[PDB]
């Protein structure tokens, strides 16, 4: 033929298959082994994930939400997703004392459901109304952007304390149980407000430490509406939301470790 | 185009003086005119060389940018470009990736360029050399004057005239001579001064008297003659241009090359666009489409390869620098390892070309001198009163003497002014009997007689050194039979006696002996003349026989030889061992040059000519089957009516051959012959006669010392201090070479799988991508790099030098057996200990292997911040991505470490480790090094950024481990069956 | 700890980086000796 004869052809054949048939057997067995040493309820690392990053709903084309608002098709694709992450925290979602329940509907402290162990059941999650995301189809003109901070397992955000000087310096400082949020941008042109569990433009710590998927699922984390009413009208305004705390870091590599980056533009 | 050249000469030696004016419109007394020498000059141009066209460095650099892997490399480079052009339109990219990867793509094809550059060089001045050797100047006759012309302003016609000391201008025919005699070392490689004269003396031009050469020069004597060539059209002006004009050609080693270039290619072009279009089919834009595409290209083509081998040649030359063997050409360092026939000039390569005292016939016994250059032989005899005897006539019947100022040098090689015969005799009594100028002080020279023409003896009278006589002793060498015919008496052992028939008869068969060794002999006799019958004041008259020339004393016989270099023989048979077949091309009279044959083992005991079997049988050499004789004498007189057909057929005939009396043109037919059979042959020479030959040899090897500049400038490799030995060690080096070359190879291309199944698998999977582009060249153009060139000084496994020279149609380089093993079986194996390091560090990070099919959609989607891991927690876009490159840096780790046992297992095709050991430590230095460069390349700060390397955590390390170990124990046990059975199934698999 | 597991989410990288090119460079070191056992 090519290389050599029917009967050589045939034996290079016989060798490949049982040759790669053991290489494949034997990747498996590393594989085994590797998941062998490994938690089904904690990974071995979390260094890499460390300081929560802070990610939001409008799902941005580049860091950027711009639309008109004299334009029905504009905005409906950043409705979308608000909508997609919204519908997620549905009140028939939460239904009966399993795997919900009741939790202080004021920013109040950590509850610790025992260890990272199969020894109980579902872990239970606190339960949260997206009704307590006030003003918010979704904000047609001038947006209703929705905050979130990133999960991570055995993570006890910590707020910071009132002992020196603060960005929103001492107002509503919640300072025991509230992990707060406050978007900036000079180039003050807009009007901040914001919407959150107790009122507050925060994260309720009760809703700490999250116990993981295989320990609670269908657990819901703590939602922070923002809503900028702004006054002005045609121009890229770069606002940051940046949250503040012991636990909370930034980077000028990773712009949404611990903070967002919206370019809002309502070109009506 | 040089066929024309490749053809012996016609000439007009046969017409009369007078004749030969007519033909060039000549006066054989006045010369030419002024205005007719100068009409000549514009009509036929310069009496010069025109060196032949060359090919400017620009386009020999550039044609090496285009040659296979750098095709693909440009492709790579450009495509780079391509992606950064599409994105810097639509999408405001603002990073470097594309253009920085197209620029340092573009960087590697010109360094890679240089490399290759450096490889296929050329360094010829072949009529530069052929320039050098004529005159700035030659004397002719213009109207009836004499007047020194500058030598290119000669013609055809004039009168020249020339002189000891001085160079031939011109092709000339002789019209007038005295005592002319003329160096034609250039037509023969001899040496030894031709007389001229206006006779003619043979039909054969390059024999007869009449004519003198441009390249040669006049040694003696005074000579007027008609120019008949000029420039390029003089016999030696053509070989200038036939061996100028030579096509170079490939090398074995080149060829080689190529070929597995073409291999790599191949597979590299037919996976780039298998995958290309199996993406598009998987609905990839083409945005994307040309972003693997640049992978693929990168992990197919092995970066550092060809640097590599260049790398391995250069590092083998310096070794053979330091045995006083010069490499010109770099790839010539492998050609003698692939040589299956050497042809070689004899005087100056196999002998030392030196006339040297080979035996003495005296006491009725033939005794053995020592030939050799360092005197490795052993002493014939010192007792006998007989050999003081002859001692005295050789030393005082000799008008040779040693320059000035050579007491430093050895006795042989010291220059000594005289005849070749006289300076052998000089040196072989200056060297048994201590200073030859003391026996000439002690014994006064009073009259003497030099050899004449006539005469055919030379003889000399001296004062006996002895007091109880100091009488007048006198001594006569010259031809054997002459001096029979004047002596009475014989030296025997001491005392004098008749000198019966018997006696006589020995004579005649020691003369036979030693002339059918080829050498040439002289008789020497003395005799103590009388007293009483001479006085202490007796005049001698050397012009009238003064004194007795008849009744004398034979003493003995003498005989010389241009011998062999001590090395030569021994040389002879190890590559004759090797078995590579060695013929002898040689300008010399065909006596001297079987006999050197047999000498050197050319012609091994016992094997015959036509000519041997018909004298021994006594019969007609038609009457001989040609077939019952492996050995054979050609003439070159006879050569030249033989068609290359029928030089072919006794080529194939013939074990022993020995061509001799070839001018330069018929050496380069011999060598075309043997090439045209498909072998690689090497040449070795020393002379002007051998350029064209060397030129055209796959190799031509030059001696340093003896020989010519032309020579040296045909030749690839030089010879420094002539050591013959050294062609054996040549031969010996580049098969090494070639074995080690695989080995090398295999070892670079096993981690070019580790490099294409991660891009293939991020398609077909849609995983994360497990390495990157940039990582690929930290592997081929780092890590692998000293290791790859750490396998050219590994040990031969086996007694290369006792098997036969590879078949260069059948033993390729890169074979299938090859690429089955480097890519289909330890290729693939490194692939999935990097496969593994790559998933142990995502499950470790959170992300276990079952939720990465198909996640690369939102794992490179910038604007998710938020992908969840297997444990239900949230990752940014940059976050993930320090964990993906941390995974391109343990990947890279990984080749490393299983690229330590790929290094060992390329250590030897055949042997284990445990047998050929761990010796070499330019190999361990690489497994240092290499470890020392990736750990650096991971931890050290800031190579993060430029290279996209993170520090890995110790654990890490040891992934690959396992895979590294199976790949040790693996080929340990298959070249464990390999040795076990010779039979063939895991040998013709896999045997490299 | 409880609240107070920081520790859980650090690593040293700035140790591991001193360590690893330690090292890097004492078997760069070893190389040397070992490769110029003859030159
Ligand atoms: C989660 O809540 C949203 C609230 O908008 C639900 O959307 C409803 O969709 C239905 C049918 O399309 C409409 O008739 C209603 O007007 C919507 N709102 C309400 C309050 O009922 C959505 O269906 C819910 N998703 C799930 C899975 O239950
Ligand atoms: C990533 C995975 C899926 C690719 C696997 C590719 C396999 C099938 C390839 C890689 C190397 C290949 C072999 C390389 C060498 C030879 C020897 C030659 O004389 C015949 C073909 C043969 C035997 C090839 C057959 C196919 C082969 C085994
Ligand atoms: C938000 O909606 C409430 C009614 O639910 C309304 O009273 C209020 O004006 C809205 N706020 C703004 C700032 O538009
Ligand atoms: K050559
Ligand atoms: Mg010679
Ligand atoms: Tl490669
Ligand atoms: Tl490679």
């Amino acid at each position: 033929f090519l290389g050599r004869t029917g009967s050589s052809w045939f034996k290079i054949f016989l060798f490949y298959l049982i040759f790669y048939g053991c290489l494949a057997g034997i990747f498996i067995g590393t594989i085994q082994v590797l998941l062998l040493t490994l938690s089904d309820f904690e990974p071995k690392y979390q260094d890499r994930v460390a300081p929560p990053g802070l990610s939001h709903a409008p799902y941005a084309i580049k860091t950027e939400i711009s639309f008109s608002i004299s334009n029905p098709k504009s905005y409906e694709s950043f409705v979308k997703s608000m909508h997609k992450l919204m519908d997620l925290y549905n009140e028939s979602s939460q239904a009966g004392n399993s795997p919900f329940e009741d939790c202080s509907d004021t920013p109040a402290d950590y509850i610790k459901r025992g260890d990272l162990d199969d020894s109980q059941g579902q872990k239970k999650a606190c339960r949260f109304s997206r009704m307590w995301l006030k003003n918010c189809g979704y904000a047609e003109g001038k947006p209703c952007v929705v905050a979130k901070l990133n999960r991570i397992i055995g993570f006890y955000p910590k707020p910071l304390k009132n002992t020196t000087d603060l960005p929103e310096e001492l107002q509503a400082n919640y300072n025991q149980y509230v992990l707060p949020l406050r978007c900036a941008a000079r180039e003050k042109i807009g009007s901040i407000e914001y919407f959150g569990l107790g009122g507050y433009a925060g994260f309720p710590l009760q809703y700490y430490p999250y116990y993981g998927k295989r320990l609670q699922k269908k657990y819901l984390q703590p939602l922070l509406a923002i809503q900028f009413t702004n006054l002005t009208q045609n121009m890229e305004l770069r606002i940051e939301c940046k949250v503040y705390g012991e636990n909370i870091d930034y980077s000028e590599k990773d712009r949404f470790r611990g903070r967002f980056e919206v370019k809002i533009e309502v070109k009506s | 185009l040089d066929e024309l050249k490749k053809e012996v000469s016609m000439d007009d030696h046969k017409l009369s003086l007078d004749e030969l004016h007519n033909k060039y419109g000549t006066d054989l007394t006045r010369g030419l005119t002024n205005a007719r020498a100068k009409e000549i000059l514009a009509r036929d141009g310069p009496n010069s060389l025109t060196p032949p066209p060359t090919t400017p460095e620009w386009i020999k650099f550039c044609r090496q940018l285009f040659g296979g892997f750098s095709i693909l490399l440009w492709i790579g480079a450009i495509l780079c470009f391509l992606a950064y052009g599409i994105q810097a339109a639509t999408e405001d990219e603002p990073a470097n990736d594309n253009l920085y990867l197209g620029v340092v793509l573009s960087t590697v094809v010109i360094v890679t360029g240089c490399f290759s550059y450096y490889q296929e060089a050329k360094s010829s001045r072949i009529m530069d050399s052929f320039k050098n050797m004529v005159p700035q100047q030659a004397l002719v006759i213009r109207d009836g004057e004499k007047s020194t012309i500058n030598a290119e302003f000669v013609v055809a016609g004039d009168l020249v005239e020339v002189k000891g000391g001085d160079r031939i201008p011109a092709d000339l025919r002789i019209i007038s001579a005295h005592g002319c005699k003329v160096d034609n070392s250039s037509l023969t490689g001899e040496s030894e001064p031709q007389t001229r004269s206006p006779e003619f003396s043979s039909e054969n031009p390059l024999e007869t008297r009449n004519i003198a050469f441009f390249s040669t020069n006049c040694v003696e004597g005074t000579a007027r003659g008609v120019v008949v060539y000029t420039g390029d059209r003089t016999v030696m002006g053509r070989i200038a241009t036939l061996a100028s004009g030579l096509e170079v050609g490939r090398t074995p080693i080149a060829i080689e090359i190529e070929h597995f270039i073409h291999i790599i290619t191949g597979v590299a072009v037919f996976l780039g666009v298998s995958f290309f279009i199996l993406s598009l089919i998987l609905g990839y834009s083409w945005l994307e489409a040309v972003i693997f595409l640049i992978g693929i290209i990168v992990a197919n083509v092995p970066e550092g390869l060809l640097a590599t081998v260049t790398v391995c040649l250069t590092l083998t030359a310096k070794r053979m620098a330091r045995k006083n063997c010069l490499v010109k050409n770099l790839e010539a360092v492998e050609t003698l390892g692939s040589t299956s026939t050497i042809c070689s000039d004899k005087t100056g390569t196999l002998t030392q070309n030196r006339m040297t005292v080979a035996h003495m016939w005296f006491d009725n016994q033939i005794h053995e001198a020592d030939t050799t250059e360092n005197q490795s032989g052993a002493a014939f005899d010192k007792t006998s009163a007989t050999w003081s005897a002859l001692s005295r006539i050789a030393a005082l019947c000799n008008r040779a003497v040693f320059q000035a100022g050579q007491d430093n040098v050895p006795i042989l090689k010291r220059s000594v002014a005289g005849d070749a015969s006289e300076s052998a005799l000089l040196k072989c009594i200056e060297l048994c009997c201590g200073s030859v100028q003391g026996m000439r002080d002690r014994n006064p020279k009073i009259v003497e007689i030099p050899f004449n023409s006539t005469n055919k003896y030379q003889l000399s009278i001296h004062e006996n050194e002895k007091s109880s006589e100091s009488r007048y002793l006198l001594v006569m060498k010259g031809a054997p039979e002459r001096i029979l015919d004047r002596c009475s008496t014989i030296l025997l052992n001491g005392a004098e006696e008749p000198l019966k028939e018997d006696m006589k008869e020995a004579f005649q068969n020691a003369y036979l002996e030693l002339g059918g060794l080829g050498e040439r002999v002289l008789g020497f006799c003395h005799f103590a003349l009388p007293e009483d019958k001479y006085n202490e004041g007796y005049p001698f008259d050397a012009d009238e026989p003064n004194f007795p020339t008849t009744d004398l004393c034979f003493v003995g016989l003498m005989a010389m030889i241009d011998p062999p270099r001590a090395a030569v023989p021994d040389a002879v048979g190890k590559c004759r061992s090797a078995g590579i077949k060695v013929i002898m091309v040689t300008g010399d009279h065909p006596i001297t040059a079987k006999a050197i044959a047999k000498g050197v083992g050319i012609i091994s005991e016992g094997n015959e000519t036509i000519e041997d079997i018909a004298a021994r049988l006594n019969i007609p050499i038609g009457q001989v089957n040609p077939r019952d004789a492996k050995a054979c004498v050609v003439h070159g007189s006879d050569l030249k009516d033989l068609s290359t057909e029928v030089l072919d057929d006794i080529l194939h005939y013939h074990t022993e051959i020995v061509f001799a009396r070839t001018s330069p043109q018929q050496k380069l037919i011999i060598v075309e012959g043997c090439q045209r059979q498909g072998a690689i042959v090497a040449v070795t020479g020393d002379g002007v006669n051998d350029s064209p030959a060397l030129k055209k040899a796959d190799i031509g090897v030059a001696m340093g010392i003896s020989g010519s500049d032309v020579s040296k400038q045909a030749a690839d490799m030089i010879l420094l201090d002539d050591n013959f030995a050294s062609i054996v060690t040549g031969v010996e080096e580049g098969r090494l070479i070639f074995d080690n070359l695989k080995k090398s190879i295999a070892y670079t291309l096993t981690s070019n799988i580790p490099e294409i199944t991660p891009f293939l698998v991020f398609i077909i999977g849609n995983v994360p991508l497990p390495l990157g582009t940039v990582t690929i060249l930290c592997i081929d153009l780092g890590t692998d790099m000293v290791p790859a060139i750490s396998l050219a000084y590994e040990q031969a496994e086996s007694d290369i030098m006792k098997r036969q020279p590879r078949n260069p149609k059948t033993d390729k380089l890169v074979n299938e057996r090859l690429i089955s093993m480097a890519y289909g079986q330890i290729g693939m194996i490194q692939a999935l200990g990097g496969f593994f390091s790559y998933f142990v560090i995502l499950a470790e990070n959170g992300f276990l292997p079952m939720d990465l099919i198909g996640k690369r959609v939102r794992w490179d989607d910038r604007w998710i911040s938020d992908v969840e891991d297997s444990f239900g927690q949230q990752w940014t876009y940059e976050q993930r991505k320090i964990v993906e490159f941390t995974c391109h840096t343990s990947f890279f780790i990984s080749i490393v470490v299983v690229q330590w046992a790929d290094l060992i297992i390329c250590k030897t095709r055949r042997n284990s480790i445990f047998q050929q050991g761990m010796k070499n430590k330019i190999l361990i230095f690489g497994l240092f090094e290499e470890t020392a460069l990736a750990a650096f390349l991971s931890y050290c700060p800031g190579t993060d950024v430029a290279l996209r390397m993170y520090p890995l955590k110790p654990s890490w390390w040891f992934c690959a481990f396992p895979y590294s170990l199976i790949i040790f124990l693996y080929d340990e046990m298959r070249r464990f069956i390999i040795r076990r059975s010779p039979g063939g199934w895991v040998e013709q698999e896999t045997y490299y | 700890e409880g609240p107070d597991n920081d520790e859980r989410f650090t690593y040293d990288y700035y140790r591991l980086r001193v360590v690893g090119l330690i090292v890097a460079a004492v078997l760069c070191v070893i190389g040397i000796i070992i490769l110029l056992a003859g030159k």
